[PDB]
RNA sequence: AGAUCUUGGUGGUAGUAGCAAAUAUUCAAACGAGAACUUUGAAGGCCGAAGUGGAGAAGGGUUCCAUGUGAACAGCAGUUGA
RNA sequence: UCUGGGUCGGGGUUUCGUACGUAGCAGAGCAGCUCCCUCGCUGCGAUCUAUUGAAAGUCAGCCCUCGACACAAGGGUUUGU
C-alpha cells in the first residue's frame, strides 16, 4: 500500500527523464 | 569631452561676430598638497638634487 | 544657445548635434540623429511612428 | 555555522559578454562553478543535473541573461578526501528577476 | 603669446550636457521629465507613495 | 562498468537501434551481469531495459 | 681529414616548426590508484534517406566474438581499441 | 580604518520601439441560432485600439547607492651596510 513516506520517493524512481520523456513502468527484482 | 558654443572677436575673419561649436575637454583638477621642497644646484655637469 | 531647430520627430536639436540636409526642390530638413534621418529618408510617416511627438499629439497621449 | 545554505541570482549576461558562439553555455558552466567556490570558499564544487539542463535550454549560444541559484554547503564525510566539505548548485526556477535579494535558505 | 589667437577673450554662451552615453538628447534632468511628464515607474511609485 | 555487450544486445532483441535503448544508471552492476541475450529478455520483462519512445515528430503544422 | 667518400652513431637547430579542412560539446554518477577522452543517465548539437544510415562485389585474411593485460602502438591521454 | 572591496538589488543614463494576458458596439468578411431576438447573440478572423514612450538589455572597460548578503589582519619566496 501506499503512504507519505512511500509516494514522496515514488516520484523520484518514475522519473528517468525531463519533461517530455516517458516514465518508468517497473522496476522488479525476481531471483 | 564635450563641446561650447560661444561667439568669436576675431575681426577679418569669416566667423567674425558669428556662434561656433568648439570641442572642450573636462580636466578634473582638486587641489595639490604641497608637501615638500627641493633646491637643485647648477653644475657643468648639469643640474643636480642639492 | 543658437536657434532652436526640429528634427522628423519634432524633437528640439541642440546646437552641434544632428544634421542638416537640403533637398533639390529647395527645402531644408533637419535630423536630431541618424535614426530620424534613416527614417525619413524611407517615406516613413512620423505619425505611425509611437515615439514620435506628432504621433503623440495625434493620438492626444499624456 | 558551516552547514550553511543560500539562494543567489547571477548576471550571467555580465560574464558571457564577449565569449565566441560555440562557447558561451561551457564559459557559463566554468563561471557558475567558479562563483560557487568564490562564495563558499570550497575547491568541490558539484552542479545539479537540472541546473545544467536549464542553462543548456536555450541552445549553446543564447545563454540566459540572468539565473536563481541555490548553494548548499555540505559535509564530505563520507570518504577519505582532503576537502571536507562541498557544495551543491541547484536551479531556482522564478517568475522573475525584479527586487530579488541574496537570501538566507534554512533547511 | 602674442599671436591674435592668443591672448583673445572667451565667453561662453552654452555647454553641452546631453548624456555621452549614447546618443543624448536631452540637457538636464528636469527638462527631460517636462518634456516626457509622467512614467508607468513614476505612476506606480507615486501609487505607492498615495 | 562498461555496458556496450549490454546495449548492442538490447538493441538486437528489442529490434531498435541504440538510441532508444535505456540502461537504468543505478542498477550498473545488475545489468553488467548479464552475458546472454536470455539474460537481457529477462532484464528486460523485470523494467531495468526499457525501449524509449520516438523522439516526437508532430504533422499538426503540416496539416 | 677531406673524395656532395661508404657504414654505424651523436649534436646545435630545439623542447623549436608544429599537433588549425569538414559548426560542439556540457552536467552527474559508476569502475578504477589514476577520468577531457571508458561506460551509463540527462541536455544541447550534427550527419538529414544522392546519410556519418542498413547491406554486398573486388580486395584484406581473423581485423569477427568473448575474457584478461597495460611492456610496446593508437604522433595528448586512455580504465579503451582494428 | 572614521572600515574596505565585492556580488546581487535599486535608481540614473542609454538602445529598440508600445510586450503577454485581458477588454473592445474597432475590424476585409464569413459560419451558426431565432419562444429567443425586432435588430439581435455566439464562434472564426489577419490587423487596430486601451492597459502601453510599454516590454527587455544596460559594463562585462557606463554613473550613483549605503538596500541585502557573505568575505576580508590570510597564504607562500627571498632580501643586511
Ligand atoms: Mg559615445
Ligand atoms: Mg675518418
Ligand atoms: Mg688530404
Ligand atoms: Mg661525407
Ligand atoms: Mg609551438
Ligand atoms: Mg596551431
Ligand atoms: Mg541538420
Ligand atoms: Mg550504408
Ligand atoms: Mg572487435
Ligand atoms: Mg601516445
Ligand atoms: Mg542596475
Amino acid at each position: 500500500i501506499m503512504n507519505q513516506e512511500k509516494l514522496a520517493k515514488l516520484q523520484a524512481q518514475v522519473r528517468i527523464g525531463g519533461k517530455g520523456t516517458a516514465r518508468r513502468k517497473k522496476k522488479v527484482v525476481h531471483r | 569631452m564635450t563641446h561650447i558654443v560661444r561667439e568669436v572677436d576675431r575681426p577679418g575673419s569669416k566667423v567674425n561676430k558669428k556662434e561656433v561649436v568648439e570641442a572642450v575637454t573636462i580636466v578634473e583638477t582638486p587641489p595639490m598638497v604641497v608637501v615638500g621642497i627641493v633646491g637643485y644646484v647648477e653644475t657643468p655637469r648639469g643640474l643636480r638634487t642639492f | 544657445m543658437k536657434v532652436e531647430l526640429c528634427s522628423f520627430s519634432g524633437y528640439k536639436i541642440y546646437p552641434g548635434h544632428g544634421r542638416r540636409y537640403a533637398r533639390t526642390d529647395g527645402k531644408v530638413f533637419q535630423f536630431l540623429n541618424a535614426k530620424c534621418e534613416s527614417a525619413f529618408l524611407s517615406k516613413r510617416n512620423p505619425r505611425q511612428i509611437n515615439w514620435t511627438v506628432l504621433y503623440r499629439r495625434k493620438h492626444k497621449k499624456g | 555555522n558551516e552547514v550553511v545554505t543560500r539562494e543567489y541570482t547571477i548576471n550571467i549576461h555580465k560574464r558571457i559578454h564577449g565569449v565566441g558562439f560555440k562557447k558561451r553555455a561551457p564559459r557559463a558552466l566554468k563561471e557558475i562553478r567558479k562563483f560557487a567556490m568564490k562564495e563558499m570558499g570550497t575547491p568541490d564544487v558539484r552542479i545539479d543535473t537540472r541546473l545544467n539542463k536549464a542553462v543548456w535550454a536555450k541552445g549553446i549560444r543564447n545563454v540566459p541573461y540572468r539565473i536563481r541559484v541555490r548553494l548548499s554547503r555540505k559535509r564530505n564525510e563520507d570518504e577519505d578526501s582532503p576537502n571536507k566539505l562541498y557544495t551543491l548548485v541547484t536551479y531556482v526556477p522564478v517568475t522573475t528577476f525584479k527586487n530579488l535579494q541574496t537570501v538566507n535558505v534554512d533547511e | 603669446q602674442t599671436k591674435r589667437r592668443a591672448l583673445e577673450k572667451i565667453d561662453l554662451k552654452f555647454i553641452d550636457t546631453t548624456s555621452k552615453f549614447g546618443h543624448g538628447r536631452f540637457q538636464t534632468m528636469e527638462e527631460k521629465k517636462a518634456f516626457m511628464g509622467p512614467l508607468k515607474k513614476d505612476r506606480i511609485a507615486k501609487e505607492e507613495g498615495a | 562498468s562498461m555496458l556496450r555487450l549490454q546495449k548492442r544486445l538490447a538493441s538486437s532483441v528489442l529490434r531498435c537501434g541504440k538510441k532508444k535503448v535505456w540502461l537504468d544508471p543505478n542498477e550498473t552492476n545488475e545489468i553488467a551481469n548479464a552475458n546472454s541475450r536470455q539474460q537481457i529478455r529477462k532484464l528486460i520483462k523485470d523494467g531495468l531495459i526499457i525501449r524509449k519512445p520516438v523522439t516526437v515528430h508532430s504533422r499538426a503544422r503540416c496539416r
